[PDB]
Protein backbone atom coordinates (compact mmCIF):
# COMPACT_ATOMS: atom_id res chain seq x y z
CA UNK A 1 0.00 0.00 0.00
CA UNK A 2 1.13 3.44 -0.96
CA UNK A 3 -0.51 4.83 2.93
CA UNK A 4 -1.24 2.78 5.68
CA UNK A 5 -4.11 3.66 8.19
CA UNK A 6 -4.08 2.41 11.44
CA UNK A 7 -7.42 3.06 13.16
CA UNK A 8 -7.94 2.52 17.25
CA UNK A 9 -10.68 2.48 19.59
CA UNK A 10 -12.41 1.05 22.48
CA UNK A 11 -15.75 0.03 24.15
CA UNK A 12 -15.83 1.18 27.31
CA UNK A 13 -18.01 -0.82 29.89
CA UNK A 14 -21.32 1.34 31.10
CA UNK B 1 42.30 20.42 -9.63
CA UNK B 2 41.13 18.90 -6.37
CA UNK B 3 37.29 18.42 -5.26
CA UNK B 4 35.89 18.24 -1.57
CA UNK B 5 32.45 17.54 0.09
CA UNK B 6 30.16 19.96 2.13
CA UNK B 7 32.00 18.29 5.22
CA UNK B 8 35.24 18.67 4.32
CA UNK B 9 35.96 15.26 2.77
CA UNK B 10 38.84 15.14 -0.15
CA UNK B 11 40.15 13.77 -3.36
CA UNK B 12 43.28 15.36 -4.19
CA UNK B 13 45.24 16.22 -8.02
CA UNK B 14 45.08 12.77 -9.41
CA UNK B 15 41.74 11.73 -8.41
CA UNK B 16 40.26 9.05 -5.75
CA UNK B 17 37.37 8.18 -4.22
CA UNK B 18 35.03 9.23 -1.22
CA UNK B 19 32.10 8.50 0.86
CA UNK B 20 29.26 11.21 0.92
CA UNK B 21 26.48 11.70 3.58
CA UNK B 22 23.30 13.86 2.54
CA UNK B 23 20.38 14.50 3.74
CA UNK B 24 17.64 13.93 1.44
CA UNK B 25 14.26 15.64 0.62
CA UNK B 26 12.58 14.27 -1.98
CA UNK B 27 10.32 15.69 -3.96
CA UNK B 28 7.87 14.67 -6.94
CA UNK B 29 8.17 17.08 -9.83
CA UNK B 30 6.79 17.33 -13.37
CA UNK B 31 7.76 14.10 -15.29
CA UNK B 32 11.25 13.35 -13.05
CA UNK B 33 11.02 13.07 -8.90
CA UNK B 34 13.84 14.45 -7.37
CA UNK B 35 15.99 12.25 -5.30
CA UNK B 36 19.17 14.36 -4.14
CA UNK B 37 20.80 17.83 -5.59
CA UNK B 38 24.49 17.05 -4.89
CA UNK B 39 25.39 20.88 -5.60
CA UNK B 40 25.59 21.86 -2.11
CA UNK B 41 27.45 19.02 -1.22
CA UNK B 42 30.37 18.42 -3.81
CA UNK B 43 32.93 21.54 -4.85
CA UNK B 44 35.51 21.58 -6.90
CA UNK B 45 38.52 24.02 -8.24
CA UNK B 46 41.39 24.52 -10.62
CA UNK B 47 44.90 24.77 -9.30
CA UNK B 48 46.13 26.77 -12.12
CA UNK B 49 43.70 28.64 -13.76
CA UNK B 50 45.71 31.54 -15.25
CA UNK B 51 47.54 28.87 -17.16
CA UNK B 52 45.75 25.62 -17.27
CA UNK B 53 41.80 24.92 -18.10
CA UNK B 54 39.90 21.89 -16.47
CA UNK B 55 37.27 20.34 -17.93
CA UNK B 56 34.57 17.99 -16.06
CA UNK B 57 32.02 15.50 -16.98
CA UNK B 58 30.15 12.80 -15.65
CA UNK B 59 31.44 9.39 -16.88
CA UNK B 60 29.34 6.79 -18.44
CA UNK B 61 28.64 3.92 -15.37
CA UNK B 62 27.52 6.78 -13.06
CA UNK B 63 24.24 5.42 -11.63
CA UNK B 64 21.60 4.55 -8.48
CA UNK B 65 22.59 1.99 -5.75
CA UNK B 66 20.93 -0.31 -3.33
CA UNK B 67 16.89 0.11 -3.74
CA UNK B 68 17.20 2.56 -6.32
CA UNK B 69 19.65 0.50 -8.67
CA UNK B 70 16.41 -0.87 -10.70
CA UNK B 71 15.51 2.29 -11.22
CA UNK B 72 16.08 4.72 -14.34
CA UNK B 73 15.58 8.29 -14.31
CA UNK B 74 17.49 11.20 -15.24
CA UNK B 75 20.64 13.55 -14.31
CA UNK B 76 20.28 17.03 -14.39
CA UNK B 77 24.06 18.60 -15.04
CA UNK B 78 25.04 22.22 -15.38
CA UNK B 79 21.01 22.93 -16.05
CA UNK B 80 20.52 20.04 -18.75
CA UNK B 81 19.30 16.48 -18.28
CA UNK B 82 20.20 13.70 -19.29
CA UNK B 83 19.77 9.77 -19.02
CA UNK B 84 20.60 8.33 -15.76
CA UNK B 85 22.23 6.07 -15.35
CA UNK B 86 25.03 7.73 -17.65
CA UNK B 87 25.61 5.32 -20.84
CA UNK B 88 27.45 7.76 -22.25
CA UNK B 89 29.80 10.79 -20.82
CA UNK B 90 27.86 13.88 -20.17
CA UNK B 91 29.57 17.45 -22.32
CA UNK B 92 32.04 18.79 -20.81
CA UNK B 93 32.03 21.61 -18.00
CA UNK B 94 34.86 24.32 -17.58
CA UNK B 95 36.32 25.07 -14.37
CA UNK B 96 39.08 27.93 -14.38
CA UNK B 97 39.09 29.12 -10.70
CA UNK B 98 40.82 28.71 -7.38
CA UNK B 99 37.63 29.40 -5.56
CA UNK B 100 35.37 25.67 -4.88
CA UNK B 101 32.91 25.73 -7.06
CA UNK B 102 29.85 23.08 -6.49
CA UNK B 103 29.95 20.16 -8.98
CA UNK B 104 26.57 20.60 -10.86
CA UNK B 105 24.66 17.40 -10.30
CA UNK B 106 20.86 16.60 -9.56
CA UNK B 107 19.49 13.20 -9.33
CA UNK B 108 16.26 12.00 -10.54
CA UNK B 109 14.48 9.02 -11.12
CA UNK B 110 11.10 8.11 -13.87
CA UNK B 111 8.29 7.97 -11.85
CA UNK B 112 6.46 4.07 -12.46
CA UNK B 113 3.68 4.81 -9.97
CA UNK B 114 0.73 7.03 -8.94
CA UNK B 115 1.78 7.79 -5.62
CA UNK B 116 4.32 4.56 -4.70
CA UNK B 117 7.55 5.29 -2.47
CA UNK B 118 10.83 3.39 -1.66
CA UNK B 119 11.88 3.35 1.97
CA UNK B 120 15.89 4.32 2.12
CA UNK B 121 17.20 3.82 5.67
CA UNK B 122 19.57 6.38 6.51
CA UNK B 123 23.08 5.16 5.78
CA UNK B 124 22.61 3.08 2.65
CA UNK B 125 23.57 3.53 -0.85
CA UNK B 126 21.63 5.69 -3.09
CA UNK B 127 24.38 6.55 -5.74
CA UNK B 128 27.60 6.00 -7.13
CA UNK B 129 28.73 8.71 -9.70
CA UNK B 130 32.10 9.33 -11.84
CA UNK B 131 33.41 12.51 -12.20
CA UNK B 132 36.06 12.62 -14.78
CA UNK B 133 38.90 15.38 -15.08
CA UNK B 134 40.42 16.11 -18.34
CA UNK B 135 42.51 19.74 -19.40
CA UNK B 136 44.12 21.47 -22.40
CA UNK B 137 47.12 21.15 -20.70
CA UNK B 138 48.59 17.28 -20.80
CA UNK B 139 46.90 14.40 -20.95
CA UNK B 140 45.36 14.23 -17.91
CA UNK B 141 42.44 11.88 -17.33
CA UNK B 142 41.35 11.30 -13.63
CA UNK B 143 38.54 9.90 -12.08
CA UNK B 144 37.28 11.50 -9.21
CA UNK B 145 34.39 8.41 -7.52
CA UNK B 146 31.42 9.63 -5.29
CA UNK B 147 30.09 7.17 -3.34
CA UNK B 148 26.55 8.76 -2.13
CA UNK B 149 25.00 7.80 1.07
CA UNK B 150 21.46 9.02 2.78
CA UNK B 151 22.20 10.37 5.70
CA UNK B 152 18.73 9.75 7.17
CA UNK B 153 15.82 8.20 6.43
CA UNK B 154 13.09 8.87 3.90
CA UNK B 155 10.82 7.77 1.21
CA UNK B 156 11.45 8.66 -2.20
CA UNK B 157 8.56 8.85 -4.51
CA UNK B 158 7.86 6.65 -7.24
CA UNK B 159 5.13 8.19 -9.07
CA UNK B 160 3.64 11.38 -10.12
CA UNK B 161 1.76 12.52 -6.79
CA UNK B 162 2.94 12.39 -3.00
CA UNK B 163 0.55 11.77 0.22
CA UNK B 164 0.78 14.11 2.98
CA UNK B 165 1.73 10.79 5.02
CA UNK B 166 2.85 7.02 4.29
CA UNK B 167 1.82 6.64 7.92
CA UNK B 168 -1.55 8.12 9.62
CA UNK B 169 -2.85 6.88 13.28
CA UNK B 170 -5.98 8.07 14.03
CA UNK B 171 -8.38 7.39 17.64
CA UNK B 172 -12.20 7.05 17.47
CA UNK B 173 -14.14 8.34 20.49
CA UNK B 174 -14.86 5.34 22.24
CA UNK B 175 -17.43 3.28 21.01
CA UNK B 176 -19.87 4.54 19.38
CA UNK B 177 -18.27 7.48 17.23
CA UNK B 178 -16.05 8.12 14.47
CA UNK B 179 -12.97 10.36 13.60
CA UNK B 180 -11.77 12.23 10.20
CA UNK B 181 -8.85 10.56 8.85
CA UNK B 182 -6.40 13.62 7.67
CA UNK B 183 -5.15 12.60 4.45
CA UNK B 184 -4.45 14.24 0.88
CA UNK B 185 -2.43 13.74 -2.32
CA UNK B 186 -1.66 16.21 -4.82
CA UNK B 187 -0.05 15.62 -8.06
CA UNK B 188 3.37 17.23 -9.79
CA UNK B 189 0.90 17.78 -13.50
CA UNK B 190 -2.63 17.13 -13.17
CA UNK B 191 -3.41 13.64 -13.42
CA UNK B 192 -6.75 11.24 -12.99
CA UNK B 193 -6.04 10.22 -9.74
CA UNK B 194 -8.06 7.04 -7.88
CA UNK B 195 -7.54 4.96 -5.10
CA UNK B 196 -8.72 1.25 -3.37
CA UNK B 197 -8.86 0.43 0.29
CA UNK B 198 -6.82 -3.46 1.04
CA UNK B 199 -7.40 -4.90 4.47
CA UNK B 200 -9.04 -7.63 5.82
CA UNK B 201 -12.95 -7.32 6.19
CA UNK B 202 -16.20 -9.06 8.96
CA UNK B 203 -18.46 -9.37 6.53
CA UNK B 204 -19.44 -10.37 2.70
CA UNK B 205 -20.03 -6.66 1.29
CA UNK B 206 -15.99 -6.32 1.84
CA UNK B 207 -16.77 -3.03 4.14
CA UNK B 208 -16.05 -3.43 7.57
CA UNK B 209 -12.60 -3.52 8.58
CA UNK B 210 -11.95 -7.06 11.27
CA UNK B 211 -10.93 -5.96 14.58
CA UNK B 212 -7.56 -7.12 14.83
CA UNK B 213 -6.17 -5.80 18.40
CA UNK B 214 -4.31 -8.29 20.16
CA UNK B 215 -4.31 -7.33 23.54
CA UNK B 216 -7.75 -7.75 25.46
CA UNK B 217 -9.93 -7.31 22.25
CA UNK B 218 -13.52 -5.84 22.08
CA UNK B 219 -15.95 -8.14 20.22
CA UNK B 220 -18.75 -7.65 17.38
CA UNK B 221 -17.67 -4.42 16.04
CA UNK B 222 -14.96 -3.81 13.19
CA UNK B 223 -13.93 -0.48 11.28
CA UNK B 224 -16.01 1.54 8.29
CA UNK B 225 -14.67 4.22 6.05
CA UNK B 226 -17.05 6.81 4.59
CA UNK B 227 -16.53 9.44 2.11
CA UNK B 228 -19.33 11.89 3.63
CA UNK B 229 -21.55 9.34 4.66
CA UNK B 230 -20.51 6.88 1.57
CA UNK B 231 -19.54 3.55 3.13
CA UNK B 232 -15.95 2.67 1.00
CA UNK B 233 -15.35 -0.84 0.82
CA UNK B 234 -12.10 -2.87 0.15
CA UNK B 235 -10.73 -3.68 -3.55
CA UNK B 236 -12.94 -0.61 -5.21
CA UNK B 237 -11.35 1.96 -6.79
CA UNK B 238 -13.04 5.16 -5.52
CA UNK B 239 -12.10 8.08 -8.40
CA UNK B 240 -10.90 11.70 -6.87
CA UNK B 241 -11.42 13.39 -10.48
CA UNK B 242 -8.47 15.36 -11.60
CA UNK B 243 -5.75 16.18 -8.86
CA UNK B 244 -3.20 18.72 -9.32
CA UNK B 245 -0.92 20.64 -7.51
CA UNK B 246 -3.24 21.73 -4.98
CA UNK B 247 -3.78 19.02 -2.06
CA UNK B 248 -7.15 17.29 -2.56
CA UNK B 249 -8.51 15.09 0.68
CA UNK B 250 -9.81 11.75 0.45
CA UNK B 251 -12.21 12.95 2.72
CA UNK B 252 -12.39 9.81 4.55
CA UNK B 253 -13.57 8.93 8.07
CA UNK B 254 -13.15 6.49 10.61
CA UNK B 255 -16.77 4.56 11.87
CA UNK B 256 -17.39 1.98 14.45
CA UNK B 257 -19.68 -0.82 12.49
CA UNK B 258 -21.76 -3.52 13.88
CA UNK B 259 -20.01 -7.36 12.97
CA UNK B 260 -22.35 -9.52 14.88
CA UNK B 261 -23.21 -10.69 18.03
CA UNK B 262 -23.00 -8.86 21.36
CA UNK B 263 -20.68 -6.16 21.35
CA UNK B 264 -18.38 -6.29 24.66
CA UNK B 265 -15.52 -4.11 26.32
CA UNK B 266 -12.06 -3.86 24.14
CA UNK B 267 -9.71 -2.69 22.25
CA UNK B 268 -10.29 -2.29 18.28
CA UNK B 269 -7.61 -1.74 15.95
CA UNK B 270 -7.95 -1.91 12.37
CA UNK B 271 -5.02 -1.41 9.88
CA UNK B 272 -6.13 -0.23 6.51
CA UNK B 273 -3.75 0.08 3.25
CA UNK B 274 -4.67 3.04 0.84
CA UNK B 275 -3.42 2.28 -3.34
CA UNK B 276 -3.56 5.09 -5.91
CA UNK B 277 -4.13 4.59 -9.41
CA UNK B 278 -4.46 6.68 -12.46
CA UNK B 279 -7.75 6.31 -14.53
C1 LIG C 1 51.31 24.22 -13.01
O1 LIG C 1 50.46 23.10 -12.89
C2 LIG C 1 51.01 21.95 -13.33
O2 LIG C 1 52.09 21.52 -12.38
C3 LIG C 1 51.53 21.15 -11.07
C4 LIG C 1 52.65 20.57 -10.23
O3 LIG C 1 53.22 19.47 -10.90
C5 LIG C 1 50.40 20.13 -11.17
O4 LIG C 1 49.84 19.92 -9.88
C6 LIG C 1 49.32 20.59 -12.11
O5 LIG C 1 48.36 19.53 -12.32
C7 LIG C 1 47.23 19.62 -11.44
O6 LIG C 1 46.49 20.81 -11.59
C8 LIG C 1 45.98 21.06 -12.91
C9 LIG C 1 45.16 22.36 -12.86
O7 LIG C 1 44.05 22.13 -12.00
C10 LIG C 1 45.14 19.87 -13.41
O8 LIG C 1 44.81 20.08 -14.78
C11 LIG C 1 45.92 18.56 -13.26
O9 LIG C 1 45.15 17.46 -13.70
C12 LIG C 1 46.37 18.41 -11.81
O10 LIG C 1 45.18 18.35 -11.03
C13 LIG C 1 49.91 20.91 -13.44
O11 LIG C 1 50.48 19.69 -13.97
Amino acid sequence: ADVTITVNGKVVAK
Amino acid sequence: FACKTANGTAIPIGGGSANVYVNLAPAVNVGQNLVVDLSTQIFCHNDYPETITDYVTLQRGSAYGGVLSSFSGTVKYNGSSYPFPTTSETPRVVYNSRTDKPWPVALYLTPVSSAGGVAIKAGSLIAVLILRQTNNYNSDDFQFVWNIYANNDVVVPTGGCDVSARDVTVTLPDYPGSVPIPLTVYCAKSQNLGYYLSGTTADAGNSIFTNTASFSPAQGVGVQLTRNGTIIPANNTVSLGAVGTSAVSLGLTANYARTGGQVTAGNVQSIIGVTFVYQ
